[PDB]
Formats: structure tokens, C-alpha cells, sequence
């Protein structure tokens, strides 16, 4: 699983 | 000192890039990442998780490469790809040195916290930001950071956020403490 940061 | 002790187990646990890169700056990262209690930072190294700091975009890393032109949940309408996204976590963590501070794009109040708390949350904690119990505090608490598009959306950020306000410095913990109280309550306990 990926997550990615807050945009 | 616990910090010290942190410090030599990120030591198994972080991986330089090859080449030129910001030796200050990555170690700075390392001195951020100490922070996290070491009830956690053990546990990823006992499961081999490497916390992969990098010079360049993490779409050039071989492991990477299926990402070149995606769009990462939750950015959509900005425009970018994974290929402009400057850290990574989940079963793995990838960052990117200069990068960790808000604003160095993206909004994360520290991308190398963010980053790893994804990990602690996947792989140390067999992904508790779905558990029944955090989506109800999710629920109640999950706009209260900002962003709401973003992390009162999807409770695996919120996690994550939350976790970096806790463990970046005093300041993060404090405020996190009054947007989020039963949030902080939780991860306090989840420490025990």
C-alpha cells in the first residue's frame, strides 16, 4: 500500500 | 538518553541515497523521525520496514516506477502525479531531502512524520486507522485539522496527521490536544 501526504 | 536509543535504531532502519545529496538536511530528517516513540520505531525494525531518503523524484526508484503518471487518491484536480509527490508510506516509506516541510509540495505538517506514521499504522498496527474504534473518532474529529477534503476523508490520513502533530515538537502536540482531544487521547493510549 501507497499513501501519499496531504496535498 | 530515549532520543539516543531512537536515533541508533533509525540508524538500521534509514537508507541514504547514493551520490550528492544534503548530508545536514537528511540528518535533520533522522532527528525529526527520533521523535516517534520507541515503541514503534522498534517494531519497524524488527519488520526490515527501511525509511528510504532520496535526492530525486520517487518515480525514478525501480519500486516506483508503476506510479510515473498516477494520481494519488485524494489529488485529484491538482494537477500532479506521484512523479511530483515528494514522500511515500504505507509498506514502505520514500522521501525526498528538502522536502519536509509544509508547504514543500504538499500541506503535511511534516512529510517525513506523515510518511512514517503510514507505515506504523499498515504494518506495526495492522491498519487501526479501519478499525471501528478510530472511525468513530474519525468521524467526530476528522475535519477539525483542515483540509477536509482531504483528511475528513480518509481516515488513514487523519491518522496520519494527527500522528505527526503529536510526535513533531511540542507545539503540534498542543494543538492537536485541543482540535482533537478524543484523537489524542487515543494515540497517548495506543503508546502504552
Amino acid at each position: 500500500e501507497v499513501n501519499p501526504p496531504v496535498p | 538518553t530515549t532520543i539516543q536509543q531512537n536515533k541508533d535504531t533509525l540508524s538500521q532502519i534509514v537508507v541514504f541515497p547514493t551520490g550528492n545529496y544534503d548530508k545536514n538536511e537528511a540528518n535533520a530528517m533522522v532527528n525529526r523521525l527520533a521523535n516517534i516513540d520507541g515503541k514503534y520505531l522498534n517494531a519497524l525494525k524488527q519488520n526490515n520496514l527501511k525509511i528510504k531518503l532520496l535526492s530525486g523524484k520517487l518515480t525514478d526508484e525501480k519500486e516506483y516506477a508503476y506510479l510515473k503518471g498516477v494520481v494519488p487518491k485524494g489529488w485529484e484536480g491538482t494537477g500532479k502525479t506521484w512523479d511530483d509527490v515528494p514522500g511515500l508510506g504505507g509498506s514502505t516509506v520514500a522521501l525526498r531531502i528538502g522536502f519536509s516541510n509544509k508547504g514543500k509540495g504538499h500541506d503535511a505538517i511534516n512529510l517525513e512524520l506523515h510518511a512514517t506514521a503510514h507505515a506504523i499504522d499498515h504494518i506495526v498496527l495492522n491498519d487501526i486507522s479501519k478499525s471501528a474504534q478510530f472511525k468513530q473518532i474519525f468521524a467526530k474529529e476528522g475535519r477539525s485539522l483542515g483540509n477536509v477534503n482531504f483528511l475528513g476523508v480518509y481516515p488513514a490520513e487523519f491518522f496520519a496527521e494527527s500522528f505527526a502533530y503529536y510526535y513533531l515538537n511540542q507545539d503540534t502536540n498542543s494543538k492537536l490536544k485541543s482540535a482533537c482531544p478524543q484523537t489524542y487521547s487515543f494515540l497517548q493510549n495506543l503508546a502504552k
